C-alpha cells in the first residue's frame, strides 16, 4: 500500500456505503472570526455582482449615464431614503475593505493569535460603522 | 466456521503490537527485506509509549564523561540481582548506539550548549560503579519523550512496505505442536475474523496495568499478549513484580515523571519534613523506584497524610526556577493544572504511589526468543518472539530502573528483527496450518458476543481492580495475599456469568472490553498466586512477614565458609507460572537467574550485595 | 520544481495592495488615467476572487469547466463594459461623484 | 444528588436502515469524574454499554477521545463538564466525517494525508546515519516548539470548513503543520522539495484563514500560524 492508495480505498468504500456524515454547520458553535469570514465572502460576492451589473448595463441599456440619473431624480427623492440607499452600498464595501486589510495582515504573518482575532475583529467591525455613517454624508 | 468470514493472510513475519517495541520490530524486519504484517488494536500513534514522560536511557555522556558499563551496574543493582545479566549487558551495550539511531531518525531531542542531546538526572543512576556520584544519562525531549519517540518511529515506519492491520484485536496465537504459525485476529471495523499466518511472530502488546484500580497506564493496557501466551500453555515470568511509581496525581491517577525529582523536585510530608532523609540519606529523594514509593506508603501508615483525607503526599516545585519548569517540564505543568487544578510554580502536586510498569511478562532471552521450561531447563519456542513491556527477558528483574523501558523497547525490538533476519532468509516457505485452527478462539468470540449472565463487563472489572489494589499493594502480608487468592480465583469462575449488551459486528467495544477482561484475569491470577508463594523482600515485592533477602548466600558477610543453599531453598529465581484455562488452577515452577554476561572480559559480572540506596 | 500556484497567490496579493492604494488615489486625484487602472484592477481582483469561490464549492469535472468559462465571460464583459464607460462616457470617477451629489 | 443531562449522537450500523439520532443520559456528578470522558465511561459502564467510542490514555496525549463537545472539537479527557445542570451537554462526532458507529469517525483519509507529506527526517548522505548524533543548536530546537506536540487528534482539520468541502484534496491544518514541522528542522535537507509538493491550488492554498483550527486545539497549539508561515516560504523559496 502507498500514500494515495489508502485514499482511493477510503473513497471506494465510504461513498458506496450506507455510512452517514457527521453534522457540520448544523451543530458547530458560531464563533466571531468564522462568521466574519463568511461575511467577507458574502460582501465579495455581492460587490463583484454589483460591478458586473454595472458594466453589463453600460453595453446593453440605451442612453448615457446622465439620462439614467434623470429617472432617479424623476421619482421624487426620498427624505432620508436617499441616505438609506447610499448606506446599503458603502456598508458592504467598507466591511470588505477593512477586513481585507486584516486578511492581508495575516498574509504577512502578524496577529494570528486567538486574542488578536477577537481584538482586531471588533476593530474592523467598528471601523465599518464609522466609515459607513461618516462616508454616506460626504 | 461458516458464521464468520474467515480470511487467511500469507506473510513472512507478524508483529503483534504498535507501541515502541512493536514498531521498531515491524519496519526493522521490512528493513532486512521481509514481507511483514503488523497487528494492532489501536492506531500506532495512539499506543502508550506516547504517555512516556521521563526519557530514554543512554550512556552517551554529553553532560559529564560516561561509560556504558556503569549503566550496566546500576541496572543490575536496581534489579535486586534477579535481573538476567546477559540481557542487561546487551541492552546497556546498545544503549548509546540505539539512541543515536533514534536521533538520526528524527527525534527532536532537547539540547545543551554543545548542541548534543540533553541528558538529565534520574532515580537509580550513578557514576563510576556507584562510587562517583549522580549520573546524568537520561536523554529527553522535554517531558514529551515517548510522544516524539513514537511519532518518529512511526514516521520512519512509512518508508517501508509493511501491511499494518490497524485496529485489529488479536485473540490468540496460531499454535501447532509447540510451533508458532501466526495469530488469529478480529477486525474491529466490520467484525470479520482473520487468520494471519507467518513463519515468525513477535509479541509486543505491552503490560497489564489495568489489573489494578489505580494505575498510570492507559485503558488499553490490559496485557493481551501476556494472556495470549498464557492460554497457549506457555509460562509467564515474574508476574508478581509490579512497579509502584512514587509520583502519581491523587485524582485520576495520571503520571507526573520521576524527571521532576531529577531536575530538583522534592517530596514533603504533612509536617514539613523532607522524609527522604530518614529512609535514603545516601541518594536523597532520587533513590530506586521501589524504595521511594515504599517510603511514601509508610508515611501514610503513621497518619502523616497531606490532604483533607490524610492519604496523599506532596511533590514540590515551588522553589524551582520559573523558566526551568517551562523548558524542561512543560507537559506536567499542563496536566497538573488540568487534572489536579494546581499551579506547578506556586503549589505542591498531590502525589501517591500507583501501579506503573509490569516487570514480568513472557519469558525471553537476550536475542528475543520466547523461552519455555522443559525438564528444569530452557528451550527455544520456534517462530515466537517477544519484546518490550509484554516480554520479560528480565532486563529489569525485580525492580526496573527509571527510564530503562524505552531502551528495552528499542533495543529488544531491534533484536527480534535481527534474530529473525539471521535465523532465515525472506522466502523460506510459510508453514501451513490445519483448516480447523483457531476454533477455540472463534467459539470464544461467539460465546462472549451473545453472553447472557447475571453480572456485566463493568461489574466484574471493578471487582478485580479494587481487590488487587487492596490485597496486592505496596506492602503485602501472607494473610491478605492468601485471602486475595480465592477472591480472584472465584472471579474467574464468574466469567461464566457475563452479561453483554451489544450483538453487533461493527465496532463492539462492549465485547472487546470483555475480551480484555478475560485477558486481564489471566494476568491477575498469576500476579496474586506468584506473590503469595514468594516469601521474601526483593525489589517491588516486599513481604511483611518475610522482610529478608533470601539468596544462595548471606551476602552481608564474606563468601568463604558458607554452604550453598539448594535451588529450592532460595528465592533468587524467576517465578514461572502456568494456568489451566478450564478450572483456573495456577501451578508454578522456577527458572534460575542468568549471572554470566555476554563477555566477561568486556563487562564483568556483578555479584549480589546489600542494597539500601 | 516549477512554481505556478505560488505566483497565483502572490500575484493576487499584489493586486490587493494595488487596489487598496487606488481607492484613496481616485478620491484625491480623479482623472481619466485613474479610471482605466481602477477598472483593470477591480475586474482582475474580482475575477480571481470568484475564481476561488468556484474552486471551493464547484464539485466536478464538467461543472468546473463551465463555472470557469462562465466566469471568464462575465469578467471580460465587465472590463470591456467599464472601458467603454471610461471612454465614451463620464468614466468611473465622475459616475460616483454624480451619484453622491444627489 | 446532582443529575446532569447528556445529549449524545447515536448510529448503529447493525440495525438495518437505522437513521442517526440523539439520545439522552442521566448521570449524577457526585460519584463521577470531572471530565467528559469520565461521564462517557460512566454511562458505558452503568447505563448503556452500546455506546461505542475511542479511548486510551485519559491524559490528553494520545488523541483518541476526539469529538465535538458543545460545538467545539476537543479531547474528552481534557475538557471538563459544565456544572450548570440547566444546560444539556451536546456530544457529536468530529464534524463532516463518515460515521462508523456512535462518535467513531473514519480517519483512513486523515492518516493517508499525513502519510503523503513524509513525516520523517531526510538526508542526502543517508549512508552515514545511525552512528553519530546530528548537532542542533538550542535556538534551532526552539523552532520546533509548539509544533512537535501535535497529537494528530484530528480536531484540527475537522474544524476547518475547507476540510469539509474539500477533505479529499485539501490536506488540512493538522497535516500541514507537520509538513511545516519538517521544513524548519535544521537536520532536514529536503526543505525545497517539500514545498514543491504543495504547488497546486488544493494541497495547501485551499486555506482562507477561517481560524477555526487554532481556536479548537486541545494542546493550545497554533496551526493556522504555521499555514500562513508556509505560504510565506512558498512565495520566497529560490529555484
Ligand atoms: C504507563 C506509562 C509507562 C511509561 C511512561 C508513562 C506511562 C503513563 N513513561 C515512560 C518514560 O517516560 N520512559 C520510559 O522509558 N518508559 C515509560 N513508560 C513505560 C513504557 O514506556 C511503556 O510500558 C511502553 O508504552 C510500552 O510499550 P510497548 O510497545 O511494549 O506497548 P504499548 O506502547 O502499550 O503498545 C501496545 C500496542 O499493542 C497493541 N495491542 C494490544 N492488544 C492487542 C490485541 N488484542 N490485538 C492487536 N493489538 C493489540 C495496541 O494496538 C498498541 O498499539
Ligand atoms: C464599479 C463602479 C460602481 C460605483 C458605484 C459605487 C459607489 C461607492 C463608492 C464609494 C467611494 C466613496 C466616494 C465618495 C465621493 O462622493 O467622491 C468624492 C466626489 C467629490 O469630489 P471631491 O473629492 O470633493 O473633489 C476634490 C478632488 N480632489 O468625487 C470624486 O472625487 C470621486 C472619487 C470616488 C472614487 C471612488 C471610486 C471607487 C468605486 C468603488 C466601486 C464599488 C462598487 C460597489
Ligand atoms: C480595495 C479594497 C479591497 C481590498 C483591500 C480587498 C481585499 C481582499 C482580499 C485580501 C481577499 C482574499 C481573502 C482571503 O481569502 O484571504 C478578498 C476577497 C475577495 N474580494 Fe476583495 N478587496 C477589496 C475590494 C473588493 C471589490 C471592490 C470586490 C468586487 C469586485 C472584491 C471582490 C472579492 C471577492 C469576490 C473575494 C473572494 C472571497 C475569498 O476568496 O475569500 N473585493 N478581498
Ligand atoms: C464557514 C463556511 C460555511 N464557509 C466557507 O466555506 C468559507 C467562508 C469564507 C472563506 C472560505 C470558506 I471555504
Ligand atoms: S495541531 Fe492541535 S488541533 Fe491539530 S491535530 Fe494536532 S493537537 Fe489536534
Ligand atoms: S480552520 Fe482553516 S482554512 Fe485554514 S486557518 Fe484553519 S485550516
Ligand atoms: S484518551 Fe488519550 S487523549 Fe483523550
Amino acid at each position: 500500500t502507498t500514500a494515495k492508495e489508502e485514499m482511493e480505498r477510503f473513497w471506494n468504500k465510504n461513498l458506496g456505503s450506507n455510512r452517514p456524515l457527521s453534522p457540520h454547520i448544523t451543530i458547530y458553535r458560531w464563533s466571531l472570526p468564522m462568521a466574519m469570514s463568511i461575511c467577507h465572502r458574502g460582501t465579495g460576492i455581492a460587490l463583484s455582482a454589483g460591478v458586473s451589473l454595472f458594466g453589463l448595463s453600460a453595453l446593453l441599456l440605451p442612453g448615457n449615464f446622465e439620462s439614467h440619473l434623470e429617472l432617479v431624480k424623476s421619482l421624487c427623492l426620498g427624505p432620508t431614503l436617499i441616505y438609506t440607499a447610499k448606506f446599503g452600498i458603502v456598508f458592504p464595501l467598507m466591511y470588505h475593505t477593512w477586513n481585507g486589510i486584516r486578511h492581508l495582515i495575516w498574509d504577512l504573518g502578524k496577529g494570528l493569535t486567538i486574542p488578536q482575532l477577537t481584538q482586531s475583529g471588533v476593530v474592523v467591525l467598528i471601523l465599518t460603522v464609522l466609515s459607513s455613517v461618516g462616508l454616506a454624508a460626504m | 466456521s461458516t458464521q464468520y468470514p474467515v480470511v487467511d493472510h500469507e506473510f513472512d513475519a507478524v508483529v503483534v503490537g504498535a507501541g515502541g517495541a512493536g514498531l521498531r520490530a515491524a519496519f526493522g524486519l521490512s528493513e532486512a527485506g521481509f514481507n511483514t504484517a503488523c497487528v494492532t488494536k489501536l492506531f500506532p500513534t495512539r499506543s502508550h509509549t506516547v504517555a512516556a514522560q521521563g526519557g530514554i536511557n543512554a550512556a552517551l555522556g554529553n553532560m559529564e564523561e560516561d561509560n556504558w558499563r556503569w549503566h550496566f551496574y546500576d541496572t543490575v543493582k536496581g534489579s535486586d540481582w534477579l535481573g538476567d545479566q546477559d540481557a542487561i549487558h546487551y541492552m546497556t551495550e546498545q544503549a548509546p548506539a540505539s539512541v543515536v539511531e533514534l536521533e538520526n531518525y528524527g527525534m527532536p531531542f532537547s539540547r545543551t550548549e554543545d548542541g548534543k542531546i540533553y541528558q538529565r538526572a534520574f532515580g537509580g543512576q550513578s557514576l563510576k560503579f556507584g562510587k562517583g556520584g549522580q549520573a546524568h544519562r537520561c536523554c529527553c525531549v522535554a517531558d514529551r519523550t515517548g510522544h516524539s519517540l513514537l511519532h518518529t518511529l512511526y514516521g520512519r515506519s512509512l518508508r517501508y512496505d509493511t501491511s499494518y492491520f490497524v485496529e485489529y484485536f488479536a485473540l490468540d496465537l496460531l499454535m501447532e505442536n509447540g510451533e508458532c504459525r501466526g495469530v488469529i485476529a478480529l477486525c474491529i471495523e466490520d467484525g470479520s475474523i482473520h487468520r494471519i499466518r507467518a513463519r515468525n511472530t513477535v509479541v509486543a502488546t505491552g503490560g497489564y496495568g489495568r489489573t489494578y484500580f489505580s494505575c498510570t497506564s492507559a485503558h488499553t493496557s490490559t496485557g493481551d499478549g501476556t494472556a495470549m501466551v498464557t492460554r497457549a500453555g506457555l509460562p509467564c515470568q515474574d508476574l508478581e513484580f509490579v512497579q509502584f511509581h512514587p509520583t502519581g496525581i491523587y485524582g485520576a491517577g495520571c503520571l507526573i515523571t520521576e524527571g521532576c525529582r531529577g531536575e530538583g523536585g522534592i517530596l514533603i510530608n504533612s509536617q514539613g519534613e523532607r522524609f527522604m532523609e530518614r529512609y535514603a540519606p545516601v541518594a536523597k529523594d532520587l533513590a530506586s523506584r521501589d524504595v521511594v514509593s515504599r517510603s511514601m506508603t509508610l508515611e501514610i501508615r503513621e497518619g502523616r497524610g497531606c490532604g483533607p483525607e490524610k492519604d496523599h503526599v506532596y511533590l514540590q516545585l515551588h522553589h524551582l526556577p520559573p523558566e526551568q519548569l517551562a523548558v524542561r517540564l512543560p507537559g506536567i505543568s499542563e496536566t497538573a493544572m488540568i487534572f489536579a487544578g494546581v499551579d506547578v510554580t506556586k503549589e505542591p502536586i498531590p502525589v501517591l504511589p500507583t501501579v506503573h510498569y509490569n516487570m514480568g511478562g513472557i519469558p525471553t532471552n537476550y536475542k528475543g526468543q520466547v523461552l519455555r521450561h522443559v525438564n528444569g531447563q530452557d528451550q527455544v519456542v520456534p517462530g515466537l518472539y517477544a519484546c518490550g513491556e509484554a516480554a520479560c527477558a528480565s532486563v529489569h528483574g525485580a525492580n526496573r530502573l527509571g527510564a530503562n523501558s524505552l531502551l528495552d523497547l528499542v533495543v529488544f525490538g531491534r533484536a527480534c528483527a535481527l534474530s529473525i533476519a539471521e535465523s532465515c532468509r525472506p522466502g523460506d516457505k510459510v508453514p501451513s496450518i490445519k483448516p480447523n485452527a483457531g476454533e477455540e478462539s472463534v467459539m470464544n468470540l461467539d460465546k462472549l458476543r451473545f453472553a447472557n449472565g447475571t453480572i456485566r463487563t463493568s461489574e466484574l472489572r471493578l471487582s478485580m481492580q479494587k481487590s488487587m489494589q487492596s490485597h496486592a499493594a505496596v506492602f503485602r502480608v501472607g494473610s491478605v495475599l492468601q485471602e486475595g487468592c480465592e477472591k480472584i480465583l472465584r472471579l474467574y469462575g464468574d466469567l461464566q456469568h457475563l452479561k453483554t449488551f451489544d450483538r453487533g459486528m461493527v465496532w463492539n467495544t462492549d465485547l472487546v472490553e470483555t475480551l480484555e477482561l478475560q485477558n486481564l484475569m489471566l494476568c491477575a491470577l498469576q500476579t496474586i498466586y506468584g506473590a503469595e508463594a514468594r516469601k521474601e523482600s526483593r525489589g517491588a515485592h516486599a513481604r511483611e512477614d518475610f522482610k529478608e533477602r533470601v539468596d544462595e548466600y548471606d551476602y552481608s558477610k564474606p563468601i568463604q565458609g558458607q554452604q550453598k543453599k539448594p535451588f529450592q531453598e532460595h528465592w533468587r529465581k524467576h517465578t514461572l507460572s502456568y494456568v489451566d484455562v478450564k478450572t483456573g488452577k495456577v501451578s508454578l515452577e522456577y527458572r534460575p537467574v542468568i549471572d554470566k554476561t555476554l563477555n566477561e572480559a568486556d563487562c564483568a559480572t556483578v555479584p549480589p550485595a546489600i542494597r539500601s540506596y | 520544481s516549477s512554481k505556478a500556484a505560488s505566483l497565483h497567490w502572490t500575484g493576487e496579493r499584489v493586486v490587493s495592495v494595488l487596489l487598496l492604494g487606488l481607492l484613496p488615489a481616485a478620491y484625491l486625484n480623479p482623472c481619466s488615467a485613474m479610471d482605466y487602472s481602477l477598472a483593470a484592477a477591480l475586474t482582475l481582483h474580482g475575477h480571481w476572487g470568484i475564481g476561488q469561490v468556484v474552486t471551493d464549492y464547484v464539485r466536478g469535472d464538467a461543472l468546473q469547466k463551465a463555472a470557469k468559462a462562465g466566469l471568464l465571460a462575465l469578467s471580460a464583459f465587465t472590463f470591456a463594459g467599464l472601458c467603454y464607460f471610461n471612454y465614451h462616457d463620464v468614466g468611473i470617477c465622475k459616475a460616483v461623484a454624480m451619484l453622491w451629489k444627489l | 444528588p446532582r443529575i446532569k443531562k447528556f445529549a449524545i449522537y447515536r448510529w448503529d450500523p447493525d440495525k438495518t436502515g437505522d437513521k442517526p439520532h440523539m439520545q439522552t443520559y442521566e448521570i449524577d456528578l457526585n460519584n463521577c469524574g470531572p471530565m467528559v470522558l469520565d461521564a462517557l465511561i460512566k454511562i458505558k459502564n452503568e447505563i448503556d454499554s452500546t455506546l461505542t467510542f475511542r479511548r486510551s490514555c485519559r491524559e490528553g496525549i494520545c488523541g483518541s477521545c476526539a469529538m465535538n463537545i458543545n460545538g467545539g472539537n476537543t479531547l474528552a479527557c481534557t475538557r471538563r463538564i459544565d456544572t450548570n445542570l440547566d444546560k444539556v451537554s451536546k456530544i457529536y462526532p468530529l464534524p463532516h466525517m463518515y460515521v462508523i458507529k456512535d462518535l467513531v469517525p473514519d480517519l483512513s483519509n486523515f492518516y493517508a494525508q499525513y502519510k503523503s507529506i513524509e513525516p520523517y527526517l531526510k538526508k542526502k548522505d543517508e549512508s552515514q546515519e545511525g552512528k553519530q548524533q546530528y548537532l542542533q543548536s538550542i535556538e534551532e530546537r526552539e523552532k520546533l516548539d509548539g509544533l512537535y506536540e501535535c497529537i494528530l487528534c484530528a480536531c484540527c482539520s475537522t474544524s476547518c470548513p475547507s476540510y469539509w468541502w474539500n477533505g479529499d484534496k485539501y490536506l488540512g491544518p493538522a497535516v500541514l503543520m507537520q509538513a511545516y514541522r519538517w521544513m524548519i528542522d535544521s537536520r532536514d535537507d529536503f526543505t525545497e522539495e517539500r514545498l514543491a509538493k504543495l504547488q497546486d491550488p488544493f494541497s495547501l492554498y485551499r486555506c482562507h484563514t477561517i481560524m477555526n483550527c487554532t481556536g479548537t486545539c486541545p494542546k493550545g497549539l497554533n496551526p493556522g500560524k504555521a499555514i500562513a508561515e508556509i505560504k510565506k516560504m512558498m512565495a520566497t523559496y529560490k529555484e
